[PDB]
């Protein structure tokens, strides 16, 4: 074993976290947006709520390569 | 005026600026660098058919006598000026094939189909003599002439900047020029040295004359445009590796998309050719229309700053 | 080979670190538009919750990755 | 083998984690712009979509080249 | 032995970018917050709480860092 | 030694990753122009699609590189 | 020695700055804004400190577990 | 030819044409962002806005000039 | 003797580091606030003083664990 | 032999993408500036090329530092 | 010899870089607003070089314990 | 045949590549207040130069610091 | 044997380069202010120039640190 086992579990982590950095960076804007949209009409809600899940895209594929390379451990 | 070989590359030169009466014109010089620079930074000759197919297309502009109008690009243009960008680009093709058949490609290579040219990696008759996606040893070579494209550039480009110094006898210019040109001959002198033939007899003593002399230029620049305007020298200096470099990165990156579509070929061979023939010319229609513009503009950004700069045109 | 456990350590380490930040940087706007918006009308306040608290499946996604390596030690 | 596998892991997450960050760190300003958008005129919905859903190439590129890396694996 | 030090490391890891990421979160929030106050301290209550919810992320770092120490 | 193509996966992996990470860098605030014209007039649609298309090379180039490197994988 | 206290004093050191540097992240913004506050009226003296005070738990939650890990060495 | 130099000039090839690609896009995005600008109502600007986006490549031209220069000093 | 001395001596420099980088990062949104109300009154000179030295405790908590560190070799 | 060979090529590769880096992230700002100043008049383009084309310099530093050291192989 | 000497001069390094780096980021911001209420104002002078020169010490904070490692050293 | 070669290198490569990036960050916001001075009025180009020309020095010292280390090798 | 050297390249080479990085943003703001007010009026040039040449302290410490381990070996 040795680095064999262990150096996949840095590998998976920060395929997870910086996906997740990236998606939160996506999130920030366009949540700050929707909401102001929202503020200014509520007739916005699904507009808003599809433009803020379709970055979450970004973990799920993050959790695929994670969840492959956990297959290897 | 101008000849007639000269007279079509006007356009490239007159859109930024006009000189004053009595200086010299920095015309002369496009058509005989433009064209061959920018022809072996593409290196190419299955490019240089399209090249040569499009202008065809255009010269039916010039042809029929009717403008061209784009409407996403926003241009008119008269068949009068048609004309003079089709004869800038069938110019252009001359050297883009006479240094695409030295470099050894066919919108990528057939050297991986059959061996129409001699290689020491293939043998059979005279090999290449300059490789280009060898970069273990023509990388010296290529990087060397760039460097001697871009002294021999700026060494004229501000000896004309002494002439007119001495023909307006402000002496200004003159004096600022042969000072500049010593700081030019001692950095070179000092790279020379660097990475080569270390503390030669000849290179010392030409390397103080040039510091010497580009001191001497104090009297008049104590303070503005003597002692920080010289790395902007030796940086317009050190800026014509990008002809190699943009070469390097457009052969290879042909290369790859001909070996795909030809492992493509390889892979299934019955249908695998037609489709990988197929990828590969949609591939290169891409990367094409992604890197014309960079691969016309580098090129003609060096004749635009790095010589039209010297003279302060 | 006393190495192969300590690396799981930093991988679920930066996979839940990293999760955090960029939940904390989507917070960040999301939030300060959040209460922009409820500082004018109360009725708000349902709308910047859910928007707030709609990036903090990062860490969610982090967490489970981090209890997942932590499950192969 | 020995700690080959691993860095490879390595490699193939820190591929797919940067392009997630590249395509999030796009996102989050074109999705402001389009929800903007979206939320004073309705009928430009679709351009403000694909303008937002053409970013992921980059997140497919990290996917393809973390799956060739996989295949090594 | 040496896995102690990765431990170590990887705790700390996990406690200050939680920490940066809550900063990072609690930066605008507050700041929008105390804007709101100095205009109106009818909404004390609203700004605090949203204050004091990116804290989970500390709160979460903490328990993964505190998980590491049991495993140490 | 065994740690070359490890080494040369973790090279591929940042060289993709970095690159994707500057094409986004370069498609965000490119693409939020865009949608702003295309908004003010359906005209420039054109326009803004070659503008954010330019940045593309970027990526491409990383994905050469990548791929030079897999020759020697 | 053996390497492992080098490591945790290099993780209480990683522990602490990211800490200090996330709080000061909070008070840059935080304390502008209090005393921009403090500009505009002086009775706004106890919620700007109070506000600007708060986000040291962090530094507070960073040097506590880096004393607990100081435990070990 | 060593193996581990084999993989320590990957890294540094790759290290060289991903920040030379980060450089290039921190400059073409806010270039690209006003040239839009410019091309909003004075879509004339259309060869200055060009010209300005294409300038900085040579930042990553030099990068990957400086990576496949270490592809063949292996 | 061993690799632990320098690792320690790295451990207390990036804490310091980090830590006055946080501070830094305060004291510049804080001080610039500071100079613009004082210009605007000379009233508030004392407290924009206070305000932008108290997050200069960063630094004396980084210095502390350095100095710490430092008692462990 | 050793590591030498390859190192040079870390750093070789951290000098110029380093000064790419700060090549790009000035010639943003000028080039944006500068092709404003150009739609306001185009008698600025002039002035406006040399000042975006300016800091090549840094690159080029970078870019001849990175040569004598390959020549230092 | 061995490899603490080496490390403790990284300690060095970066304790002194990372000091000088948040001082940087302070100096901005705080040298900025100085000089515009010096633009409007000569008598603000006072307090503006007292508030640009004040978050110097943490550069002196940084480098006492620069020092005191070079003396270890 | 060694170590330390490389890692002299690598140190001059990230010396050299910092310090361009100070430099260059220096220069986009000096360079684009010329740029712009200059737009309203060409007599400033003088100062603008020796304004955004004086950032150089950092590049200086980088190389001179870069100079005298690749004289050790 | 003998990688401190290296280690000591590295720690200077950090030392200059960084704290280079951390006055080109100071640099950055105080120049580009200073040029906004000599834009207005020339009669400030020599507070903007000793306004803007002040944060060189960093690069002379940074210097004088790294002057330190370059005479150590």
């Amino acid at each position: 074993g040795g680095l064999d086992r262990g150096l996949i579990a840095v590998g998976m982590g920060l395929a997870v976290g910086l996906a997740a950095l990236g998606t939160g960076v996506a999130q920030a804007r366009i949540g700050a947006a929707g909401v102001g949209a929202i503020a200014e009409d509520r007739s916005n809600f699904g507009t808003a709520l599809i433009f803020l899940l379709l970055p979450e895209t970004l973990v799920i594929f993050g959790l695929l390569i994670a969840f492959i390379l956990n297959g290897r451990l | 005026d101008n000849p007639p070989w000269a007279k079509p590359f006007e356009l490239l030169v007159s859109f930024l600026n006009t000189p004053k009466y009595g200086t010299f014109d920095p015309t002369p010089v496009v058509p005989v660098f433009f064209p061959f620079w920018f022809g072996m930074i593409v290196g190419d000759i299955g490019y240089a058919l399209l090249f040569y197919l499009v202008g065809r297309w255009l010269s039916g502009y010039v042809k029929r006598n009717e403008p061209l109008v784009i409407d996403l690009f926003a241009l008119k243009l008269k068949p009068q000026v048609i004309g003079k960008l089709v004869h800038i680009l069938n110019w252009m093709v001359f050297w883009t094939v006479v240094w695409g058949v030295i470099y050894g490609e066919f919108f990528g290579t057939f050297l991986e189909h059959l061996g129409v040219f001699g290689t020491p990696e293939h043998p059979g008759l005279i090999p290449i003599l300059i490789h280009r996606i060898d970069t273990a040893k023509t990388a010296n070579l290529l990087i060397l002439l760039s460097v001697a494209f871009g002294v021999v550039l700026v060494f004229f480009g501000l000896a004309l900047r002494a002439y007119l110094g001495l023909k307006h006898r402000h002496m200004a210019h003159f004096w600022e020029g042969v000072g500049y040109l010593g700081g030019l001959v001692g950095v070179l002198a000092l790279a020379a040295s660097y990475l080569g033939n270390l503390q030669a007899g000849w290179l010392q003593g030409l390397m103080y004359l040039g510091f010497g002399v580009f001191l001497l230029a104090v009297l008049m620049s104590r303070i503005w445009l003597m002692i920080p305007e010289i790395f902007t020298q030796a940086g317009h200096i050190l800026s014509h590796i990008r002809i190699y470099a943009v070469g390097a990165a457009g052969g290879i990156l042909a290369g790859l998309l001909t070996d795909v579509g030809f492992a493509l070929a390889e892979r299934l061979g019955l249908l695998g050719v037609l489709l990988g023939l197929l990828v590969a010319g949609v591939l290169h229609l891409l990367i094409l229309l992604l890197t014309t513009l960079g691969h016309m503009l580098q090129p003609i950004r060096l004749l635009w700053v790095e010589f039209f700069t010297k003279f302060g045109f």
